[PDB]
């Protein structure tokens, strides 16, 4: 069989956060969508960015199933998509065998 | 954020079209598509009309419509009913997040002919400036619409401290009256050559002088 | 979807006071609130807002250091915790909803965090409201001054006179003339609040300036509060 790939990926937007005193351009405060209901229904969610104009990360979490052609693949990672609530703008690059689903784009 | 600038009175027949202003800033009525309206009759709780500028809530008759153009803000009545009659607030969102309201005006619809009013104004007594005390009392009556403008003046110069005024309400005759207060020590009252209450109707202004060597 | 407020009354200068406002009908944990305020006969006056979840307030300039709001979802009640109270924080105060929902993009309805609503810009939902009133009076009677008719007060062959009815507390005063004989051409007006705390009102009459010299003219005042009854003669003052 053959080996493809999967990174499933979200935008988050960050601005300067606010750590005991008040704002730091050091750490960042950053907001995403986090599908909560499949087709239905999204909330918001943060995460903290700290490294030693517009500023966005995009989160992405990959991984791996074995199977014959692409069109297998493809089933096999859009139910992996929906059982997990990953939801947005899907591609496939055949040269790399991986597939990107990502959430939110429009951001950027 | 200052108050939202609104006209204080308006009125047309029944059948009328009327429009209302609210005037802000570029940080709240121009900055956002967020501008409501408030209807509020006597006794009652205030009841949105028109919110995002245009849009009307369920229940409320298309008679009724908003529009914006710069830092103005207009709602505007059609086929005007004597059930139209009442207060009117806009409100604004601003860029810090906070509201504001606009200082609210009279819709009249026009039930008998438009009238001016008659002031009086009597000075302190001299049983009150023997207690100490001294009260200016501008009495305003017999005017229709049910709307004025009051202003205080010492000398040529406005007072805006010590000032109280009740707004407008029916008299037996169906017109309305109100009542303007300006209150001062007797040693302030003695400080000045005279003092003047200014009132406006529909455009037009009387005034009434007292002064305490008389 | 209904608003109750309570907790309202007359209060010291400089003190403090909690209303309360308990919700019902709607998801009161997923919306905004708010507090508006209106003095009587005086325009409304926005106060505060909180969001869904308590973690922000904005308040307006006026009032704040003074008035500040809270929440406590669990009981879905709404709190205006007010301190240092002055004589023109004296109003009728209103809970009330800010509409709110989801925000539409690519088939999808967003929410704020913890699935709480993005606010959509206007109040939907209003209590009665509850009046407070800020005064260091303690039950006081009226003093009684006239607003004697000169010539001044006199056009078109009529005189206007009356009576300044003056510093008490609390409302109501009533007011006759002539122990009722007179009737037509009264008006006695609504009170006003002073900023000492203390009401006044003023009541007048127009007659004949040809009765000037003969007929006798008498403001009764009555305050039940503190029992008090004053006859006040009002005569023309000469120059
Ligand atoms: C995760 O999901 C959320 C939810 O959708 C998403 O949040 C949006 O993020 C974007 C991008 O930053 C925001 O877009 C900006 O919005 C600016 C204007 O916002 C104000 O006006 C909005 C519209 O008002 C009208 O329409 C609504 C709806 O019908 C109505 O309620 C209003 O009354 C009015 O009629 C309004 O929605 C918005 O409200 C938010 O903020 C207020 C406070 O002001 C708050 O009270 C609300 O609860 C709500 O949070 C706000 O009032 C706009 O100016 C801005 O434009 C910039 O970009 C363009 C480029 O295209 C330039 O042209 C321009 O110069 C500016 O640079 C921009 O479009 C959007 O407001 C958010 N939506 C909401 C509801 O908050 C997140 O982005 C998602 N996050 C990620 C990482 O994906
Ligand atoms: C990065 O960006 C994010 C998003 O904006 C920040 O996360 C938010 O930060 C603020 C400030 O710290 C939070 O607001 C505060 O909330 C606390 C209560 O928080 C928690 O713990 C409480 C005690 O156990 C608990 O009651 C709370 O429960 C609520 O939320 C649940 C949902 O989980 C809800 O179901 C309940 O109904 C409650 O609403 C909660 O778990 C609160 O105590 C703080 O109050 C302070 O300020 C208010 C005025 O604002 C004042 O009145 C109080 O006296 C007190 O001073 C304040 O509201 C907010 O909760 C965070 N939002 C999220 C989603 O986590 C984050 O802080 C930023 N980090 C950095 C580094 O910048």
């Amino acid at each position: 069989m053959t080996t493809f790939k999967l990174a499933a990926c979200v935008t988050l937007r960050c601005t300067n956060a606010t750590i005991n005193g008040s704002l730091t351009e050091e750490v960042k405060n950053c907001s995403f969508n986090i599908t909560t209901e499949l087709r239905d229904k999204k909330q918001k969610a943060y995460a903290l960015f700290y490294r030693p104009s517009e500023y966005i990360l995009i989160n992405c979490q990959t991984t791996t199933t074995e199977a014959v052609d692409a069109a297998t693949a493809a089933k096999v990672f859009k139910q992996y998509a929906n059982d997990n609530g990953i939801d947005g703008e899907w591609t496939y690059d055949d040269a790399t065998k991986t597939f990107t689903v990502t959430e939110g784009l429009e951001v950027l | 954020q200052s108050a939202l600038t609104q006209p204080a009175s308006v009125s047309g027949s029944p059948g009328q079209s009327i429009t209302i202003s609210c005037q802000g800033t570029s940080n709240d009525v121009g900055g956002y598509e967020s501008v409501s309206w408030y209807q509020q009759h006597p006794g009652k709780a205030p009841k949105v009309v028109i919110y995002d500028v245009s849009k009307r809530p369920s229940g409320v008759s298309n008679r009724f419509s908003g529009s914006k153009s710069g830092n103005t803000a207009s709602l505007t009545i059609s086929g005007l009913q004597a059930e139209d009659e009442g207060d009117y607030y806009c409100k604004s969102l601003t860029s810090t997040r906070r509201r504001v309201f606009g200082t609210g005006t009279k819709l009249t619809v026009l039930g008998q002919p438009k009238a001016a009013p008659s002031v009086t104004l009597f000075p302190p007594s001299s049983e009150e400036l023997q207690a100490n005390k001294a009260t200016l009392v501008c009495l305003i009556s017999d005017f229709y619409p049910g709307a004025v403008t009051v202003a205080w003046k010492a000398d040529s110069s406005p007072v805006k401290a010590g000032v109280e005024t009740t707004t407008p309400s029916k008299q037996s005759n169906n017109k309305y009256a109100a009542s303007s207060y300006l209150s001062l020590t007797p040693e302030q009252w003695k400080s000045h050559k005279s003092y003047s209450c200014q009132v406006t109707h529909e455009g037009s202004t009387v005034e009434k002088t007292v002064a305490p060597t008389e | 979807q209904r608003l109750v407020e309570s907790g309202g009354g007359v209060v010291q200068p400089g003190s403090s006071l909690r209303l309360s406002c308990a919700a019902s009908g709607f998801d009161f944990s997923r919306q905004g609130m708010h507090w508006v305020r209106q003095a009587p006969g005086q325009g409304l006056e926005w106060v505060a807002f909180i969001k869904y979840d308590g973690s922000e307030k904005y308040h307006a300039d006026s009032v704040w250091g003074r008035l500040s709001i809270s929440r406590d979802n669990s009981k879905d009640t709404l709190y205006l915790q007010m301190n240092s109270l002055r004589v023109e924080d004296t109003a009728t105060y209103f809970c009330v909803r800010e509409a709110g929902g989801p925000d539409y993009r690519n088939g999808y309805n967003y929410y704020d965090f913890y699935d709480g609503y993005y606010n959509y810009h206007y109040m939907d939902v209003w209590g009665k409201g509850t009046t407070v009133t800020v005064s260091s009076a303690s039950t006081k009677g009226p003093s009684v001054f006239p607003l004697a008719p000169s010539s001044k007060s006199t056009s078109g062959g009529t005189a206007a006179l009356g009576c300044l009815v003056k510093d008490y507390f609390p409302e109501p005063v009533t007011v006759s003339w002539n122990s009722g004989a007179l009737t037509s051409g009264v008006h006695t007006f609504p009170a006003v609040l002073q900023s000492s705390g203390l009401y006044s009102l003023s009541s007048v009459v127009t007659v004949p300036s040809s009765s000037l010299g003969t007929q006798t003219y008498i403001c009764n005042v009555n305050h039940k509060p503190s029992n008090t009854k004053v006859d006040k003669k009002v005569e023309p003052k000469s120059c």
